[PDB]
């Protein structure tokens, strides 16, 4: 496990390590759906022989099979468009 | 049959094309040198404007089709000569400005720059001292890039002088409303009376002009717009350090008005 | 001018500015310069436009507090809105330095020496039905000044005193004639 | 100075009532009026006492206060006043040194000056420079800084401290420039609706009216500029025909673009000089006046003109088309000119289509011919409804010329000064004459800037576009203030612009300053009896490039009947749909043109002689189906459209012809002679198409899908009828030269999946910019330079792909709008980076036959070799704005409506 | 105007002029954050003003409110105006 | 031989064309102006 904040200095570096090493990843302070995280949230896996690689910005990075991604949110609105909500299933902790 | 008119105009312009020279005037900077600076520019430039509008007047003649080729010559000739003069006056004014400042407080990173500009200007002015015919600047050894590069290096030494300008603006308080362009004049031209009468109006709004004593070493009176004249109660010693007589102007104006009010009320009561 | 002079002198006694206002074309701008003439100061009339830098206003303020001149900031209304907000902190700092008889104030880092015979004023219109694009001033910034009403001037008194001053003798008849011509011509002729 | 006529009289009546017998005394001086009448005598104007009164009045006001407004309508003599008072004063008075700004064309920070934000460095401006130049001059001068432009408060209030009782101009740095007792500001203007009354009370004023103007006093000087070979007849005909026809047009007032009086006069006059006889002069008067009306009034305009002429023509039915010949003295026969030069080599370029010379095109050419000749340097603007035939006919009239150099620039809602400046400076010399540097067309004589759209650029929040203000500056003063502080003239340039009628949204209205300077008229839709002839003469050769000598096809009554049927379809579809439904029910005859030029793609060979009605009619119905049908949203409208299409095909021939070919799929993958990938230049009509089956297309898809999943992600793609439909529709548009798509649908459905597969099956490179954290616009510019370099140099067929999550900065849709519409991206490359890159293209430019510079060839290769794919979600909030705010984004690319699977297929999944 | 009451309160309860205040405008935000951190460490007060103009700044402000580790006697005083499109999260974590 | 030239002089002869030097050396005139190095831009490029 590694847990990271949204407005954090080492975001993309730790994201690269979490995609490579096969971590289970939890993101704290999400304000919506990041622009970076679209092909990783989808399925975009070009094959290199037996493995698969996935696009993160400019790099080409091996998609480890132990990749599990969760992310938290502190405000029910912000932020989803109607494009990044048909792939992401949304859960609302609420006081009833 | 008015071809003789166009021919007559071209003979007039040819008579112009041999005569005109400069007015070579010995001028001395702070350290002792002497260069032939050039005055009476408008006399030269207005003739050029007259000649170009005269060529435009020749362009409306119906017999222009047989004489177009000489008009092309004089067109390109005046088109070069105008830009050359209208650059050289800039270079002259900015060089006169920036000689004494780098002369007095020499910082060598500025000095190498301004010495190269000094060499590149005085080398041109020596060849003008040799031949003073006005169409020789059309026929020198590629002066165009020399003039443009001297202008560009002066722009760059201005950008170097920004910091010293803010130092003197923090020194004397009224300078925040003078531009840089006049402030470095008043810093450099610390004795020139034409500069003082041309730019002391915009500093103190009341004084429109001042007088001078018999040797131009003291200021004794001040004027108005309509010519209201008030003498000063004491002479004002001019010097090089500009704040060290502007402060004297401020104090001596206030003391003069103060004693003049007392004298008036003392007789009036 | 009785109204204007007393409001501005009491506002200077309390260590604040002065904000005369009203409709267009009255005399509020020249009234400040007239007060500076009757007092013995120097007046540096400005204009405030385009949304200039708060550092650009700061250096102007540094010049005014070092010299000792009244900034008559004509058209302080039309200025970019957040610039007004930072300028509010600047003016408050200067007015604190005045009221506590401070010799050394401090804005934009340096220790600028403030002058005791200083002063700041503005002039403005209210952003009415046809006064163009002007943004409304902050409430905090309004609390720093002291507003003066300058709505209606007179027309008979000025016109008779001017004509009596200019060598003409029959001012008391003709001034009323002028003012009645103005009022009738404005009043009945078709409003272009 | 302020008053009209009657209000000045009533003011005089009031002055009598306050002061009983002390009424009047006039202007004391006259020796300046002698010089004023002298200067009018010099410059060959007329001499009107009213102009004299106004000029003496202006000199009084200029002595009195600091600034003068000159209120007046368009063209009604408000600039000649100061223009002649200049010389009339300068003959005796000292020096009148004129500086001329136009304050709306250039941006603010160049005009009033501004500061570099990071450097703290004062950049100078235009009139700050002019103020320094005037305060340099000695005491024996006078100068008139003139701002000949419209009025906004947020700049004109910056001069309150100048126009004060005080006289001072201030910089924002604190630098303050005074003024002496010399200077005046003169503000020529149009109206003062938008000025605050601080300025109105601050400066002097001169009023002008539409009652003081003398029309005959401008007819006479124009008659004095005539070469004395026709003036007897022209004056005899003007003096008894002109005033009636002018006052009747001012009575009707149904004119489509608003002009002043002077504008209507000049539009009447500039179609006249060179008439011979009376019957020709009538028709020149009609073409002068009636161009600005509309068709409800032009007909009775012609009726009253011919009826209150001598006689009536034999064009009693439709009298808009009278062809006066000089050769015989013929009045009117409207004749149709049919070409007979018809192959498929004409249609090779998408442009340069063979223009069928119909009588309305002849009326347009008879309109154009007097103004584009080398004796009448006239700027003019066509008006037409959108998609009607403007650009084609104006390019034909460009081709009729002699030594010109056309340079078309597509304007839009972002077009500014610098874009037209660089489109000029790519093809124009820089030669340095006397009186300032100037621009001259290279290797030609009359360069023509063809501005495509004028309604479309953007107002500010007062109503004044900077583009139209700039072109007003150019067409009035023949120059502009270039930056780096120097005026730059122009030499030999026309401006012939185009526009549509201001009906829809995004179409602003034009100021009356720009309208009454230059010329204009209007034209109408080609109607049904014309369009049947146009598309009959298109449908005969494109058919008869094959099976020309066979049974039913030929004997071209049937070829005419097919075109008449399609025109009936087009008319009923425009009758049943509108633009109030959605943003994109676009219907021009551009659709009919693309439709009937689609039929090159099909194997219409007919050597195996069929029925053969069904084999070509089902082809026609499928092409019509995939053009019209696939943009209709609601299902009930789809059923109504089916009823329309079927009712047409049954009313034309019997019944039951469309019956059962819903299983057909005309795809690239299989045709005659094995369509089948090499061959990287494209055919002139794309790869040809052919008939297939469902299951066979399934095997072709499975083969290409296996080959895709070899070197990509292995795809678990299912199959049902709708995916077969969608892949057929993507293939039959991406196999067109220069095709693009707008995919409007729900999220989640496969769109990028099918387009990636078809991009792999046709071997085209697919490209999509991969966003990161630091998104910019510089990033996007470099990626567009990459794609444009590849697709416009190496002749490779490229598919570009942008989706919703990548538009991360709001100018991206505008760049894609331009790159769709024109073929260029404006302000992308510099000047130095085009010659070492386009340098290897001159060889093929030499061999192919394409002329002009190399950059047009580069743009043409990009227009042939670049495909754009936009995936946009339907129920996003910004979809309506980003379909209305870019009009070419639903005119260029075909728009498929992917939303919603069937009820039937969700059962089968 | 609340400013005079706050000034008199800061003169009453504290001494040595601990009271520090910054208005919100063009070019004051990035020094406002620095003064926020510094007066959080010092324990001295801070009065921000006019938080209805800088509406696209307040996510940074709520992030820094969530992140910081204050001391005792620190008191943050805000001043805003009635404004639509405000951010809920700092409205949750404040008195009104 | 190419490495011999690029060691000895500072240039590689016959490498660039003429058209591919001005859009590339075009951002160097500013530092060329400020530094004091004269002549054309290509000698400054070789010196760097
Ligand atoms: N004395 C005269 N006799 C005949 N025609 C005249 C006379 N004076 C001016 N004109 C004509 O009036 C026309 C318009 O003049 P002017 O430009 O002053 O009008 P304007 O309203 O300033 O134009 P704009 O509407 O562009 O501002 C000119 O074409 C000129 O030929
Ligand atoms: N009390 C007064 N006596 C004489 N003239 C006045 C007086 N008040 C105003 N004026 C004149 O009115 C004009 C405008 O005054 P100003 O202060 O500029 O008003 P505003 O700023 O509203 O235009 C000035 O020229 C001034 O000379
Ligand atoms: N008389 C005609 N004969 C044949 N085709 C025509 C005729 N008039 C118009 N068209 C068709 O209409 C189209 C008009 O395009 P155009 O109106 O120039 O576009 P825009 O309105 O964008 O300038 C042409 O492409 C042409 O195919
Ligand atoms: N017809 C289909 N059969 C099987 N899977 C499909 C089909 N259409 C879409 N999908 C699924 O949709 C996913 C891709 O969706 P995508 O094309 O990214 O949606 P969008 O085009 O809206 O971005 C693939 O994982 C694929 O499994
Ligand atoms: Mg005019």
């Amino acid at each position: 496990l590694e847990v990271i904040n949204q407005q954090d200095s080492n975001f993309i570096t730790a994201l690269e390590l979490a995609v490579r090493f096969g971590k289970t990843l939890i993101i704290q302070e999400m304000d919506g759906v990041e622009p970076v995280l679209y092909p990783l949230l989808r399925r975009d896996l070009v094959a290199q022989g037996p493995r698969y690689v996935v696009q993160i910005g400019d790099k080409i990075i091996d998609y480890n099979e132990e990749f599990r991604l969760f992310l938290s949110t502190r405000n029910p609105n912000p932020f989803i468009p109607p494009d990044a909500a048909s792939i992401v299933t949304e859960v609302n902790f609420t006081t009833t | 049959q008015g071809e003789v008119t166009i021919r007559e105009a071209l003979r007039e312009l040819d008579l112009w094309g041999v005569g005109a020279v400069f007015t070579l005037i010995d001028y001395e900077d702070s350290q002792s040198r002497t260069m032939k600076l050039i005055k009476d520019w408008k006399d030269i430039v207005n003739q050029v404007g007259d000649n170009r509008c005269l060529l435009q007047s020749l362009k409306d003649s119906p017999y222009y089709k047989g004489f177009e080729d000489k008009v092309s010559i004089w067109e390109r000739k005046l088109a070069e000569l105008d830009e050359y003069l209208q650059n050289l006056n800039h270079i002259q004014r900015k060089w006169v400005y920036l000689e004494p400042i780098f002369g007095r407080g020499a910082l060598p990173k500025e000095q190498t720059r301004f010495n190269r500009v000094d060499e590149d200007f005085r080398s041109i002015m020596t060849d003008i001292k040799k031949d003073n015919r006005v169409t020789t600047l059309t026929t020198h050894a590629g002066i165009r890039n020399s003039l443009l590069t001297i202008l560009d290096q002066l722009q760059r030494c201005q950008r170097s002088l920004n910091e010293f300008l803010e130092e003197k603006r923090s020194a004397f308080p009224r300078f925040y409303f003078i531009g840089d362009d006049d402030l470095l004049e008043i810093l450099g031209q610390s004795t020139n009376p034409s500069v003082i009468q041309s730019h002391l109006k915009k500093l103190f709004a009341g004084i429109n002009s001042v007088c001078f004593d018999e040797k131009s070493k003291h200021i004794t009176a001040m004027k108005s717009l309509e010519g209201e004249v008030v003498p000063f109660k004491n002479k004002v010693p001019l010097s090089n350090n500009v704040e060290t007589w502007l402060n004297d102007l401020a104090l001596e104006m206030k003391k003069t008005l103060e004693q003049l009010l007392k004298e008036c009320v003392t007789t009036g009561r | 001018t009785d109204k204007c002079y007393l409001t501005l002198t009491q506002a200077m006694k309390m260590g604040l500015g002065g904000n005369p206002y009203g409709p267009a074309g009255t005399g509020k701008t020249e009234s400040v310069k007239a007060l500076g003439g009757l007092l013995g100061r120097q007046v540096l009339v400005f204009n405030c436009d385009e949304g200039i830098d708060v550092k650009s206003m700061g250096r102007i303020f540094v010049g005014l507090v070092k010299c000792g001149a009244w900034g008559c900031f004509d058209e302080f209304n039309r200025l970019e809105e957040s610039v007004l907000s930072a300028v509010s902190m600047q003016i408050q700092t200067i007015q604190d330095a005045l009221k506590n008889h401070r010799t050394v104030c401090e804005l934009l880092g340096k220790e600028v020496e403030v002058n005791s015979n200083s002063g700041i004023f503005i002039t403005m219109n209210p952003a009415g039905k046809g006064y163009g694009g002007r943004q409304k001033l902050p409430d905090n910034l309004k609390q720093l000044f002291r507003p003066v009403a300058m709505s209606h001037p007179d027309n008979e008194l000025i016109a008779e005193v001017i004509l009596y001053s200019e060598g003409f003798k029959d001012a008391k008849v003709l001034s009323r004639k002028l003012v009645a011509i103005f009022n009738l011509s404005r009043e009945l002729l078709t409003p272009q | 100075s302020k008053f009209t006529f009657t209000d000045c009289t009533r003011f005089d009546a009031l002055i009598k009532d306050v002061f009983p017998g002390i009424e009047l005394k006039e202007v004391e001086y006259d020796e300046l009026s002698a010089a004023l009448k002298q200067v009018f005598e010099e410059a060959n104007y007329e001499i009107i006492p009213n102009q004299i009164k106004k000029a003496l009045e202006l000199y009084e006001q200029l002595c009195q206060r600091m600034g003068v407004v000159i209120v007046g309508p368009s063209g009604a003599g408000k600039s000649t006043l100061w223009r002649m008072l200049r010389a009339a004063l300068c003959k005796t008075g000292k020096v009148v040194k004129q500086y001329t700004m136009n304050p709306k064309a250039m941006p603010r920070y160049q005009l009033l000056g501004h500061i570099d934000m990071d450097t703290r460095e004062w950049s100078d401006g235009v009139l700050t420079n002019s103020a320094r130049q005037v305060v340099r001059e000695p005491q024996d001068v006078s100068s008139w800084i003139i701002c000949d432009g419209d009025i906004d408060p947020e700049w004109i209030e910056s001069l309150n401290s100048v126009l004060d009782d005080n006289r001072l101009l201030t910089m924002p740095s604190g630098e303050r420039i005074q003024f002496g007792p010399n200077v005046n500001f003169v503000f020529e203007t149009h109206d003062l609706s938008c000025a605050s009354p601080a300025t109105i009370s601050r400066m002097g004023m001169i009023f002008l009216s539409d009652e003081e103007t003398d029309l005959n006093s401008l007819i006479k000087s124009w008659l004095r500029n005539q070469p004395a070979e026709y003036r007897n007849n022209l004056e005899n005909w003007i003096g008894d025909y002109f005033e009636k026809a002018l006052q009747w047009v001012l009575k009707q007032n149904d004119y489509v673009v608003e002009t002043s009086l002077v504008g209507t006069v000049m539009n009447g006059l500039s179609h006249l000089h060179g008439c011979r006889d009376h019957d020709e002069f009538i028709i020149n008067l009609i073409r002068g006046l009636g161009g600005n009306l509309n068709m409800k009034s032009r007909l009775e305009f012609t009726k009253e003109v011919f009826h209150w002429a001598r006689e009536s023509p034999p064009d009693f039915h439709k009298p808009m088309d009278t062809y006066y010949d000089s050769t015989r003295g013929r009045l009117a026969t409207y004749v149709l000119k049919k070409p007979e030069d018809l192959t498929a080599d004409d249609f090779s370029n998408g442009l340069t289509l063979p223009v069928i010379q119909t009588p309305d095109m002849q009326r347009g050419l008879d309109y154009f011919k007097p103004w584009l000749s080398s004796d009448t340097k006239q700027p003019f603007i066509l008006v037409g409804p959108e998609g009607c035939g403007k650009g084609m006919l104006l390019r034909y009239a460009f081709s009729q010329l002699r030594s010109t150099q056309i340079a078309t620039v597509h304007c839009s809602a972002q077009t500014t000064s610098r874009h037209l400046l660089q489109k000029l400076s790519q093809t124009c010399m820089v030669i340095s004459t006397n009186t300032g540097r100037v621009y001259r067309p290279k290797d030609c004589e009359r360069l023509v800037l063809y501005l495509k759209d004028i309604n479309l650029p953007k107002l500010d929040k007062w109503g004044t576009s900077t583009l139209v203000a700039f072109l007003q500056q150019v067409l009035t003063y023949q120059g502009f203030y270039d930056e780096n502080l120097e005026w730059v003239g122009l030499e030999n340039i026309q401006i012939v612009a185009s526009m549509s009628a201001g009906g829809r949204l995004g179409r602003h209205k034009l100021t009356t300053r720009f309208t009454s300077i230059v010329r204009l008229c209007s034209i109408d839709y080609p109607e049904r009896e014309q369009l049947q002839t146009i598309y009959g003469a298109y449908l005969e050769p494109v058919l008869h490039k094959n099976l020309k000598n066979h049974s039913i096809w030929g004997s071209s009554s049937k070829i005419y009947l097919l075109a008449g049927s399609m025109v009936q379809v087009y008319e009923q579809v425009r009758a049943k749909f509108t633009v109030d439904d959605y943003s994109h029910y676009f219907f021009t005859p551009c659709i009919l043109t693309q439709w009937v030029l689609g039929l090159f793609r099909y194997d219409l060979e007919g050597g195996s002689s069929n029925h053969p009605l069904d084999y070509v009619l089902e082809i026609v119905a499928y092409e019509a189906r995939r053009l019209f049908r696939d943009k209709i949203v609601g299902a009930k409208e789809l059923h109504l459209f089916d009823i329309i299409l079927t009712s047409v095909f049954q009313g034309d021939w019997g019944s039951d012809i469309l019956d059962n070919m819903s299983d057909s799929f005309y795809v690239t993958w299989g045709a005659r002679h094995n369509s089948g990938a090499p061959g990287q230049p494209l055919p002139p009509h794309g790869k040809p198409l052919g008939k297939l089956n469902s299951t066979d297309l399934k095997d072709v898809i499975k083969k290409g899908l296996i080959h895709y999943g070899r070197d990509n992600q292995n795809l678990d793609i299912l199959l049902f009828h709708e995916v077969l439909e969608y892949m057929s529709r993507i293939d039959r548009v991406l196999s067109f030269p220069g095709g693009s798509l707008l995919l409007a649908g729900r999220s989640g459905v496969g769109r990028r999946t099918i387009t990636s597969l078809v991009s792999h099956m046709h071997g085209a490179v697919l490209f999509s910019p991969k966003i990161s954290r630091g998104y910019e616009l510089k990033q996007f510019k470099n990626d567009l330079k990459h794609v444009l370099q590849l697709a416009g140099i190496e002749a490779q067929q490229v598919v570009l792909l942008l989706e919703d999550y990548q538009f991360v900065h709001p100018t991206f849709l505008e760049m894609i709008n331009s790159l769709l519409s024109s073929g260029e991206v404006p302000g992308l490359y510099t000047l130095e980076e085009l010659e070492p890159l386009l340098l290897p293209l001159k060889d093929q430019a030499s061999q192919d036959g394409f002329f002009g510079p190399v950059f047009n060839y580069f743009t043409y290769r990009i227009q042939q070799n670049l495909h754009i794919v936009l995936i946009m979600d339907s129920a996003n909030s910004n979809f309506m704005i980003n379909c209305e705010s870019n009009p070419a984004l639903h005119k260029k690319c075909q728009v498929l409506w992917m939303e919603g699977w069937s009820n039937s297929s969700m059962k089968k999944i | 105007d609340p400013s005079q009451e706050l000034q008199e309160l800061a003169n009453a309860e504290r001494s040595g002029e601990c009271y520090h205040q910054v208005a919100m405008g063009q070019g004051q935000a990035d020094l406002a954050i620095q003064m926020l951190k510094e007066c959080a460490r010092n324990g001295d007060w801070l009065c921000l003003k006019n938080l209805h103009l800088v509406v696209s700044w307040l996510p940074v402000l709520e992030k820094e409110l969530n992140t910081l580790q204050p001391k005792d006697t620190f008191r943050l005083w805000l001043t805003a105006e009635v404004h639509p499109n405000f951010t809920p999260i700092l409205l949750q974590s404040s008195l009104k």
